[PDB]
């Protein structure tokens, strides 16, 4: 029916999370201003691979690996998540 | 009423104020027909026809890692960055400060001993309150 | 990673010994049902033998299955020679034990065990 | 100092009595609940307080080596008597 | 230190140290350690390939003549990767002496049976099969000796629990003694008895 | 629900099942295996006994320490019945005789004593009451046994309206009087159809009727899976037993066909698979030894 | 040759005679035991221990005793290192969790700091 | 010393309301059936959840997944944290980000609107140890508590 929350898991230090870090340092603020009532949970952890969880209506969760992406690839995957709403 | 387990009665993840996830261990079992809490919710999900995809405590912790992976890295403080972005988001709505002074709800030792349901059910905490109120 | 064998150099000799032990148990089951005057059938005892062999079917170490063949030969020697009584033969059939709760919900109802 | 519950069951010196709806009373049906009727808490209250002229008294419970380990009891509090932690005999400084 | 202290026997200590040197240099292929305790008992710690050559030496050498096998023993020490410590206690009646021969195995490596050296070993290592699970290769009749006939597990392993996994009772429905999972009306009460203060500074292990 | 009667353990001998059972007639054939199956769960079992205490000795290994309480009772003494039932949460009635005695006829054993036990259990606040009738209980029956047992079923139903009444057909086991009767008779063959039920099936049905809250107020018919004619059943008994005390009421009951009651629930509605005779007739009749199975209908 | 090459993982679960319920549902805990804070002695914090998850203890109906159905309720194993305990748990098919050794960090102790000229670490009594 | 409250006032059996409106004891089957029959008749904002103070993360994600199967996001806590701005999206704006141990590294502590003596007594003990040994400067904005 629609998207309910977004979860972005990433590392603080790993290079595979680097573009994901480059997404949050630059493009997260206007993302949150564009989606004010959508919870976009950024969860940093020690050695995790980057990951984009999209929980939809009735508990359905899609799962996108963000490993070794640039900030533009994270932006395109996240806007595919925002525009899908499946 | 669904009788649940207390913290001494279940292996259970709690996260402190600094983000360090920790787990209790089972010291005793719950009394009577009381059960572990997620066991109750999972049994309810199976009765309701919306059965959740976990059966054991390790599978709950795999789900718990899927939602935020620092909840299963025990005795680890995961550093959280991005104070600048939260500060930029906090400058959007200018909420007004009230003129009421900052008063904590616990001013003296009297207000310390009874805060939750275990402390309010404690006869020792009741003797402590009676000893500090006299 | 270089260990000393027990009987089998690899898994093929080990499967050969497993297979001969299964042949010996299969031959012994009717005599065991007869002389212990068991209340089970020969088919039921052979199904129990097949169950006990398939319980260990995941093992890939030649020394472990050599010890399993050795222990199965010891159990067979205790069965052919009347060293077991009827009680020891019938301990493979957990008949007085009530069936355990299998699914999540009945284990939730009866107690705390996962 | 034994008493009786409304079920008719005797209460022990611990305070143990089964409830009315407790099934475990059936073990006493046709049999008896063995209680000891010499409650030690009542018998040590029957002993008189020993008036001594010292500030510190020693108690071994009587009989020397047949009693308890010898302990020393301070008697500086005039509000409270000095009680032996082993035998419960209590002492008072007479001044 | 006269009345309450055990008197030290330095003569037997020196003699057993010399004989331990003797055994270690006659048999360097298998001898790993030689030690003499403060109460003068000699231990020869050997490689398990030399069960037969060392024990046949001590049985048959003219300066050893350890003709009697007093005892054969396993010890389970789970923190070692070779958790089982096979212990031979030998008696020389000629030289009025005792020696201890120690070796090791894990769950899966067979130890060579010493029935060809001492026939006394025939039941003892059979007991080591029953209690610990150590297989003895080329044993004449290796089987259980002390446990019940359908007994699962090896009880003197330290990960085997004190009460077992099953218990017996007579069941009148099947007219038979049956085995069921063990339930105790009173659990065995585990006592944590160890003082947190060091007792023996002479046995202090070096720290990390 | 009181704290001492909450179930605990893994259902073994030292566990607590939460069942406090007073089993009248526990010293008989059904009571043997019922006290066995209750005591292996860790139930508190009250055994009121009429007989010599020696004759209760076999009930003593069946449970953990203090889990079987023996006490004297008399069938014509409501004080002893109240003394036996007032702590129990289930009362099972297994009082029966195949013959009438000098002091007890079929009306005493099947009408007076069950109505007394059910009335005293009702006025003592016992939650569950289980009564054992017979499948062929009928008011217009030819045997005095089945007539008085139908009358006693009616009186138990009307004085304990939530009683679980159970109809076994013909119970076979090691201590039965059905296969052991046919094996020691060495009466004839007629058009009588029987479906005998196995004793462990009956015991599992009784204990599932204790645990099921839906079994209150019901009437169950415990029958075997296979209906047999009487003649080839008796010939199968003489074939398994390697063969080439009675009364006329017992003869009327052997020549009474086991009726079919499809409207009543059975062992399958309590989760019990009815064991056929051919799996268990050897276990019964091995004692009588100094086989093609029987034809079903 | 007289030696074979087994590259498989060491697993003895089919040989130990342990029933399956007490292999795959138990959680071994590998840990250096915490010091009893009633005492200053540290000799009980030297070795690694393996225990299991505590199961149900209930009241005996006859005596009030603590009845259990857990065979592993009193099983405490001692190990010299963490890796020995991990190897023993993996060898026996036990799912385990490991807590790291908590050593007390080195403290800076100075008796003269009790009597400082200008710091708050002066003791008001002694 | 609050562990003796753990053996009083305890919920030991499932309770449901009877015909008189009183909580009576029942089985797990009946209680979970009466909850699940109402849960199946809910959807969206028809069902919500409040988490208490002593709830572990396993039951939290349990009830979150259960209410998300009903398409309910209304899972609340009793303690109010402001969701304005970033809210709970970034972990840093609701953590003790320095650490408990990082108090030993600080030289100025500003306490705002808190009585850490009773809210978090060993955090206050760490502040006192830094006060005593590191000459920590502590300031408080709030009522002058001890
Ligand atoms: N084939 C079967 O067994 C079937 C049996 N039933 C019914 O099931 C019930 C149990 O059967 P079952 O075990 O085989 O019968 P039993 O004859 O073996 O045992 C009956 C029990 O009732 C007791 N009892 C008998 N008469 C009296 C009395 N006057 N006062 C007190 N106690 C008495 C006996 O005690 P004691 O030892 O002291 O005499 C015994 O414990 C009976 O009601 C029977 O009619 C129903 C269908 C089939
Ligand atoms: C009356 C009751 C009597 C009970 C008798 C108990 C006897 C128990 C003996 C146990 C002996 C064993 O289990 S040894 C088997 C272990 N083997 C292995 O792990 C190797 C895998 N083996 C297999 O898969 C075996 O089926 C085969 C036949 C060897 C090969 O089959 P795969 O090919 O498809
Ligand atoms: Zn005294």
């Amino acid at each position: 029916l629609g998207l309910r929350e977004i979860r972005i898991h990433l590392c603080q230090r790993s290079p595979g999370s680097q573009g994901v870090r480059d997404f949050i340092e630059k493009r997260y603020v206007e993302l949150k201003k564009a989606n004010p009532d959508l919870p976009i949970l950024i969860r940093e952890c020690s050695d995790v691979q980057p990951k984009l969880w999209a929980r939809y209506a009735f508990g359905q969760e899609k799962n996108v690996s963000l490993n070794n992406f640039s900030a533009d690839q994270v932006t395109r995957a996240l806007e595919n998540v925002l525009s899908s709403k499946a | 009423i669904l009788p649940g387990a207390a913290y001494t009665e279940k292996s259970a993840t709690y996260v402190n104020t600094e983000g360090r996830a920790q787990q209790t261990k089972v010291a005793v079992m719950p009394p009577g027909l009381a059960r572990e809490d997620w066991k109750i919710i999972r049994a309810l999900s199976e009765i309701a026809g919306m059965t959740l995809p976990y059966d054991t405590l390790d599978q709950v912790r795999n789900r718990l890692e899927e939602v935020s992976p620092n909840l299963v890295r025990y005795d680890d403080v995961e550093g959280a960055n991005y104070f600048q972005q939260a500060s930029e988001l906090s400058k959007l709505v200018n909420q007004q400060l009230l003129a009421d002074p900052l008063v904590p709800p616990q001013l003296t030792i009297k207000d310390f001993y009874m805060t939750d349901s275990i402390s309010r059910a404690s006869q020792t905490m009741a003797k402590c309150v009676k000893a500090v109120t006299e | 990673t270089s260990v000393k064998p027990i009987f089998s150099r690899d898994m093929n000799e080990a499967k050969r010994r497993v297979r001969e032990l299964y042949r010996a148990w299969y031959r012994e089951v009717p005599n065991t049902v007869h002389l212990f005057q068991l209340d089970i059938s020969v088919k039921q005892g052979r199904d129990k033998v097949r169950e006990m062999f398939k319980k260990n079917a995941h093992v890939t170490d030649p020394r472990v299955v050599d010890l399993l063949v050795i222990k199965g030969k010891m159990e067979l020697e205790e069965t052919i020679n009347v060293w077991k009584q009827r009680t020891h033969v019938m301990r493979f059939f957990h008949e007085t034990e009530a069936p355990r709760p299998k699914d999540f919900l009945s284990k939730f109802y009866v107690g705390h065990d996962p | 100092g034994v008493r009786t519950s409304p079920t008719g069951e005797k209460v022990t010196h611990t305070g143990q009595v089964y409830d009315d709806e407790d099934y475990r009373r059936v073990r006493f049906v046709g049999r008896q609940k063995e209680v000891n009727e010499n409650f030690a808490i009542d018998l040590i209250a029957e002993q008189p307080v020993s008036q001594v002229g010292s500030r510190v008294i020693s108690c071994d419970g009587g009989g020397g080596a047949l009693g308890h380990p010898r302990v020393y009891i301070n008697l500086d509090k005039e509000t409270k008597t000095g009680t032996c932690g082993y035998c419960g005999l209590q002492f008072r400084q007479q001044h | 230190t006269r009345p309450t202290v055990r008197p030290r026997n330095d003569v037997a200590h020196k003699q057993l140290s010399a004989f331990g040197e003797y055994v270690a240099e006659i048999l360097p292929k298998y001898v790993q350690q030689v030690q003499v305790s403060c109460f003068s008992e000699l231990e020869i710690c050997i490689h398990p390939d030399g069960v037969i050559p060392v024990l046949t030496f001590l049985r048959d050498h003219s300066n050893a003549q350890f003709k009697s096998l007093a005892d054969l023993t396993a010890v389970d020490i789970p923190t070692r990767q070779n958790r089982f410590e096979i212990v031979y206690n030998l008696l020389s009646l000629r030289f009025n002496s005792r020696i201890r021969v120690k070796t090791y195995t894990d769950e899966l490596t067979p130890v060579e049976s010493s029935v060809s050296v001492y026939k006394a070993a025939n039941w003892y290592e059979r007991e080591i099969w029953d209690m610990f699970g150590v297989f003895f290769a080329n044993h004449p009749d290796l089987r259980r000796i002390l446990t019940d006939y359908g007994f699962e597990g090896h009880p003197f392993r330290k990960d085997f629990p004190l009460s077992g996994y099953v218990e017996l009772r007579y069941d009148d429905e099947v007219k038979r003694v049956v085995a069921e999972p063990v339930e105790l009306a009173q659990e065995f009460r585990k006592f944590d008895l160890n003082s947190p203060w060091e007792a023996f500074p002479a046995y202090r292990q070096p720290p990390e | 629900l009181h704290h001492a009667v909450i179930p605990h353990g893994k259902g073994g001998r030292s566990s607590v099942s939460g069942i406090v059972a007073t089993v009248f007639g526990a010293t008989g054939f059904l009571g043997r295996y019922l006290v066995n199956h209750l005591g292996r769960m860790g139930s508190q079992v009250i055994v009121p006994y009429r007989c010599e205490p020696y004759d209760t000795m076999h009930l003593r290994p069946m449970g953990d320490l203090g889990q079987i309480i023996f006490m004297d009772w008399n069938g014509r003494d409501k004080d002893s019945i109240r003394r036996a039932v007032e702590h129990s949460n289930v009362v099972i009635n297994l009082v029966g005789r195949e013959w009438e005695t000098k002091n007890f006829d079929f009306e005493d054993v099947f009408v007076k004593i069950p109505q007394a036990i059910a009335q005293v259990s009702k006025e003592a606040g016992v939650e569950k009451f289980i009564h054992i009738s017979h499948l062929n209980a009928d008011i217009k029956s030819s045997s005095k046994y089945l007539r008085n047992k139908a009358v006693g079923e009616k009186e138990v139903r009307e004085t304990f309206p939530e009683a679980t009444i159970i109809k076994p057909a013909d119970i076979f086991g090691r201590e039965d009087r059905f296969l052991n009767y046919f094996a020691n008779i060495r009466s004839l063959g007629k058009k009588t159809v029987k479906q005998p039920v196995y004793i462990v099936d009956v015991t599992k049905g009784i204990i599932n009727a204790i645990k099921d809250p839906d079994a209150r107020g019901k009437t169950f018919a415990f029958v075997g899976p296979n209906r047999y004619l009487l003649f080839d059943l008796v010939q199968y008994v003489f074939a398994v037993a390697h063969r080439p005390w009675t009364t006329r009421d017992k003869v009327e009951r052997i020549h009474t066909t086991d009726r079919t009651l499809p409207h009543l629930p059975g062992l399958e509605d309590l989760g019990v698979q009815a064991t056929p005779l051919e799996l268990k007739a050897i276990e019964v009749l091995r004692r009588h030894r100094t086989v093609q199975p029987a034809k079903t209908v | 040759t007289q030696l074979i090459t087994v590259d498989e993982k060491l697993d003895i679960t089919t040989l130990t005679g342990v029933p399956e319920e007490h292999i795959k549902t138990r959680k071994a805990r590998i840990f250096v035991p915490a010091r009893n804070n009633m005492q200053s002695g540290v000799n009980n914090t030297k070795k690694w221990k393996m225990e299991f998850d505590t199961r149900e203890r209930w009241e005996n109906p006859l005596m009030g005793w603590a009845s259990t159905a857990d065979p592993l309720s009193n099983l405490v194993l001692t190990f010299s290192t963490k890796e020995d305990a991990i190897a023993f748990a993996e060898k026996n098919g036990w799912s385990y969790d490991v807590e790291e050794r908590k050593v007390p960090k080195p403290k800076s102790k100075s008796y003269g700091a009790n009597f400082s000229w200008n710091k708050r670490t002066r003791v008001s009594t002694k | 010393f609050a562990y003796d409250g753990l053996k009083r006032q305890r919920l030991t059996e499932p309770m449901v309301r009877n015909e008189k409106g009183l909580l009576t004891h029942t089985t797990w089957e009946d209680a979970l059936s009466r909850v699940a029959g109402m849960l199946q008749s809910c959807q969206g904002n028809d069902v919500a959840a409040i988490a208490g103070g002593l709830v572990d993360a396993e039951a939290l994600i349990a009830l979150k997944d259960l209410l998300n199967r009903v398409d309910s996001d209304t899972l609340c806590t009793e303690e109010v944290f402001p969701t304005a701005g970033a809210g709970t999206d970034l972990r840093s704006n609701y953590l003790l980000n320095t650490t408990i141990a990082g108090v030993e590294e600080a030289d100025v502590v500003l306490l705002v609107g808190t009585n850490p003596r009773f809210e978090a007594p060993l955090f206050n003990a760490r502040i006192r140890k830094s006060w005593l040994h590191n000459d920590l400067k502590v300031a408080l904005i709030g009522s002058p508590v001890d």
